[PDB]
């Protein structure tokens, strides 16, 4: 019974940030990576990255490195990812995902909206 | 990092056709190679895991097959509940990758 728990939806002025939270229970937190995983409009479902919620280690599918930042706080279970430099290439469906390794179980999905 | 190649990006079919689509891998991911159903406004759904293997709970009209770099969906026999978009993903390493997607239309034969 491993839940996740996303953030609800947002909407965000080009250049603006966004930080949407993935909050987990029904497994030790510290003991699986957390990933995340997007879909925008008209596009394929792609990868964006990962973090270690032990460690804080982090690594992002090359396309976002630089541009995006996984953090946890333990207390609470939950992983963010916050999304910086937002253009319209940024709306998405934005998800998170955990396993021992692969991805196993999802979060209901955050909707981003950047809008002029 | 390893590339996916998937095929079609897309097509157009009836309800009672085969479907057949495609993933390639860059370098060998051994069995490592998932198949997803995706409908706009829902998590990704596991079909099949580990190249071949039915997921509890889905349909056996799709069915994996392939290892190595070549992995082919089948879908016997296609129903209007399918339409959607298909994913390849491979878990041989990170960062996992996702295949561009199929994006299966379904036309009238009506």
């Amino acid at each position: 019974q491993v839940q996740l728990v996303q953030s609800g939806a947002e909407v965000k002025k080009p250049g603006a940030s966004v930080k949407v939270s993935c909050k987990a229970s029904g497994y030790t937190f510290t003991g699986n990576y957390m990933h995340w995983v997007r879909q925008a409009p008209g596009q394929g479902l792609e990868y964006m990255g990962w973090i270690n919620p032990k460690s804080g280690d982090t690594n992002y599918a090359q396309k976002f490195q630089g541009r995006v930042t996984m953090t946890r706080d333990t207390s609470i279970s939950t992983v963010y990812m916050e999304v910086r430099r937002l253009r319209s290439d940024d709306t998405a469906v934005y998800y998170c995902a955990t396993g021992w390794w692969g991805m196993d179980v999802w979060g209901q999905g955050t909707l981003v909206t950047v809008s002029s | 990092d390893i590339v996916m190649t998937q095929s079609p990006s897309s097509l157009s079919a009836s309800v009672g056709d085969r479907v057949t689509i495609t993933c390639r891998a860059s370098q060998n991911i051994n069995n490592y190679l998932h198949w997803y159903q995706h409908e706009p406004g829902k998590a990704p759904k596991l079909l099949i895991y580990a190249a071949s293997n039915l997921q509890g709970g889905v349909t056996s009209r799709f069915s994996g097959s392939g290892s190595g770099t070549d992995f082919t969906l089948t879908i016997s026999t296609l129903q209007p509940e399918d339409f959607a978009t298909y994913y390849c993903l491979q878990t041989h390493a990170y960062p996992l990758t996702f295949g561009g997607g199929t994006k299966v239309d379904i036309k009238r034969a009506a």
